[PDB]
């Protein structure tokens, strides 16, 4: 079932999108809630089209209307970090993710890009590459996956991964106009596939360089969810949204440095892959913005993932923690993909735990300080 | 610019005769220091002959006058003066026509840009100050005129036609070239941003305005292109020379010699030679044609009147877009509205000359 809104008239919308705005320009600014998995936006007006994202103004909201501040002092500034094209409103409008800081100009605690990118900086010379596989799940208004039989089930699994048909592919006009607006947005994405749950798809995000992986993917998801919105449907990221024997939703990040993708890269690879055998708890509670308490739901090491509890890695192994491709291992150099995070994982921690771990050599419980 | 086709209206009986008798960029102007100069050096040269010269070197002198006589060609010297003045007069009436002119531009303007509001009005009054600011430039650049009344930058902005921040931007520019181009630049981003704003309602209307602006700025270019190529200075010294070499030649070969010595053709002496100033006045004055349009944006009295064509541009491009934009007396009938043939009066002086049959080719009458 669909929402009320999408129930209005799309054609009258159109007609209003379709005048000219003349001189003004719209920025819808965008920055991460208090649950460190939300994402909230609202526009303001422009004179002019920013040329860069230097000339975009600072803003501010309340914080404690975002479970991001409580009392007197609750009003947080946005702090624009990177800047899109806005597929809804068409150039010159503006999409602008934000960094959150508080009232005293110190970063939120679901700010951590502002971290990420001081760690990026450190080993920049190195050009870390990642990219993300990100997997979520199509859902009514209900709560009920999008397409999926009232109160009921479709067929077992092995039909929908890559299907096409009006059996196979549920909410496909939802992944056309995603890929389409993000391409247009000038997001990085690689391509979509259906997942082996109906109704649940996946878009690749990269090759993208250090803090470049996060904004891009957050963006993404905000325009997932934007997209989603139109139709009247949810985007879930949800590790395990349907119980049983339903695929979860994780996001697979694949990793590489200049040293890996260089000739005889491999042992580079197996470097990195053995420093994150030693620390596969420390990257389990990065993996997941409560802990990892929804990741225990998807890491069963049933349903093509691997066990929570445990650390493995191979070639070309779907049930390991780490998996070198088959290609990767024959080239002897490229990348490797960490299967762990969750799909409601934040790129910001994920990729700041694979360069303290693989590129600063960081070992404990607690995240180096200043290095 | 010297304007007298009011006097030549008609080939009268002293139609031509009459243009004589001016003296504002007349040949007289051009000439009476040159011609003082000739006639001193030809009277001292006889005054020294009839006087201080000895007996003995007189027949020298005179043989000298008959040898310089013999060499001096006037029929040669009219070719080189032809082809050269020629060729001066082309380059004269061309950066003529390669006056920034904005009249295209307004016109395209007051028919494109759209908006009776504060930002149309904006838009069509500052997409012509930037075409009269290349103007102003590239003529301040080539006319001495010009560069008289804007000697700096500073007077461009203090004249309204750039402004402070316009200023700013202009000096920030790192190039070592003359930038009379820049609002021509500016104009194609102005025009950009109005179809981007929907202040032009349609694409080919953008061409359009592109197309008129490029005219206009090849018009500047061209002015640039004759301003930097002067005619080849080995071709004028050429003409330069011959007419110099032939005058040279008649100030001695013409020279009256005594009538006692009873040599041919040279047997009176007038002590003036009026056929020889009249040959001056014609050689030396065709030079001067050559002289005084070489370089028409001087401050000769027939170089082009620059600073005036840059005040009736600016001020009828303001007029047009700002006051006349979507300014029109309502559509109504005109006086030949019911009538099958459109035709106005005749005034009591053009009647008895006109109302005559209508050419209709040439094989009608057979
Ligand atoms: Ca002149
Ligand atoms: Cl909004
Ligand atoms: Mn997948
Ligand atoms: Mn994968």
């Amino acid at each position: 079932a669909t929402s009320a809104s999408s129930h209005l008239n799309k054609g009258i919308k159109q007609v209003y999108m379709a005048l000219p705005q003349g001189d003004k320009v719209q920025a819808m600014y965008i920055w991460i809630d208090g649950t460190g998995e939300g994402l909230r936006c609202k526009t303001r007006t422009l004179d002019s089209e920013p040329k860069c994202i230097e000339e975009l103004p600072e803003w501010n909201f309340d914080g404690s209307s975002t479970f991001q501040s409580e009392g007197s002092n609750s009003d947080m500034y946005l702090v624009p970090a990177a800047m899109f094209r806005d597929p809804f409103r068409k150039d010159p409008n503006k999409l602008v993710f934000c960094e959150v800081f508080k009232y005293n100009r110190k970063p939120a605690e679901t700010n951590l890009r502002h971290t990420c990118k001081r760690i990026m900086d450190m080993v920049s010379n190195q050009r870390p590459w990642f990219g993300m596989e990100q997997e979520y799940t199509l859902m009514g208004t209900d709560g009920h996956p999008f397409g999926w039989p009232s109160n009921g089930f479709p067929g077992p699994q092995g039909p929908y991964y890559c299907g096409v048909g009006a059996d196979k592919a549920y909410g496909r006009d939802i992944v056309e106009a995603h890929y389409r607006a993000c391409l247009y947005a000038g997001i990085k994405i690689g391509g979509t596939n259906a997942e082996v749950m109906p109704a649940q798809w996946e878009f690749q995000i990269g090759p993208c360089e250090g803090i470049d992986m996060g904004d891009h993917l957050w963006v993404a998801r905000f325009i997932l969810h934007r997209v989603c919105e139109d139709f009247g449907v949810i985007a879930t990221f949800d590790p395990k949204p349907i119980p049983g024997n339903w695929n979860g939703a994780g996001c697979h990040t694949n990793f590489s440095t200049k040293a890996m993708r260089e000739e005889n890269g491999l042992k580079y690879i197996e470097e990195a892959i053995e420093k994150l055998s030693k620390r596969h708890q420390y990257h389990i509670r990065a993996y997941d913005p409560k802990g990892g308490l929804d990741n225990a739901r998807r890491l069963t090491g049933f349903h093509e993932t691997s066990n929570i509890n445990d650390f493995s890695a191979g070639v070309a192994n779907r049930g390991a923690s780490i998996r070198i491709p088959r290609t990767v291992g024959q080239e002897k150099k490229g990348y490797f993909e960490d299967r762990r995070p969750s799909a409601n994982c934040d790129p910001f921690a994920v990729t700041e735990a694979l360069i303290r771990t693989c590129l600063l050599n960081e070992t404990g419980d607690e995240p180096f300080q200043y290095k | 610019t010297v304007t007298y086709t009011a006097r030549v209206a008609k080939a009268r009986f002293g139609g031509f005769s009459k243009l004589l008798l001016l003296w504002r960029g007349s040949i007289y102007k051009l000439l009476w220091r040159e011609l003082l100069c000739f006639l001193g050096l030809f009277m001292a040269l006889s005054a020294a002959y009839r006087f201080v010269l000895t007996e003995e070197q007189k027949r020298y002198f005179e043989k000298l006058v008959l040898y310089c006589d013999r060499y001096a060609s006037l029929i040669p010297v009219s070719f080189v003066l032809g082809f050269y003045v020629t060729l001066v007069v082309h380059r004269w009436w061309n950066q003529y026509l390669s006056m920034p002119l904005t009249d295209a531009l307004m016109c395209v303007v007051v028919g494109t840009v759209h908006g009776h509001d504060e930002r149309g009005r904006l838009y069509r009054r500052t997409l012509m100050r930037y075409a009269g600011l290349s103007g102003v430039l590239i003529l301040r650049s080539v006319s001495t005129a010009v560069f008289k009344r804007f000697p700096t930058i500073d007077h461009v902005v203090e004249a309204g036609f750039m402004t402070r921040e316009e200023r700013k931007k202009f000096e920030n520019l790192n190039s070592s070239y003359n930038k009379y181009w820049v609002p021509c630049v500016w104009f194609c981003n102005l025009a950009a941003q109005a179809r981007r704003e929907g202040r032009i309602r349609d694409n080919g209307a953008f061409k359009l305005l592109l197309e008129e602006l490029n005219v206009f700025r090849s018009k500047c270019g061209m002015l640039f292109h004759y301003d930097w190529i002067s005619v080849p200075l080995v071709y004028t010294q050429v003409v330069t020379i011959a007419v110099y070499s032939y005058f040279l030649a008649c100030l001695i070969g013409r020279q009256f010699l005594d009538p006692a010595q009873g040599y041919k053709d040279h047997d009176l002496d007038l002590c003036v030679p009026i056929f020889t100033l009249l040959q001056f006045f014609f050689y030396a004055g065709w030079l001067k044609v050559a002289e005084q349009l070489i370089n028409p944006f001087g401050e000769d009295d027939d170089d082009f009147e620059t600073n005036f064509l840059i005040d009736r541009c600016f001020q009828v491009s303001m007029l047009a877009v700002d006051e006349m934009y979507d300014d029109l007396a309502m559509l109504e009938k005109d006086l030949y509205w019911d009538a099958a043939e459109a035709r106005a009066p005749y005034t009591a002086a053009t009647a008895f000359l006109m109302q005559q049959p209508s050419f209709q080719g040439s094989t009608f009458d057979i």
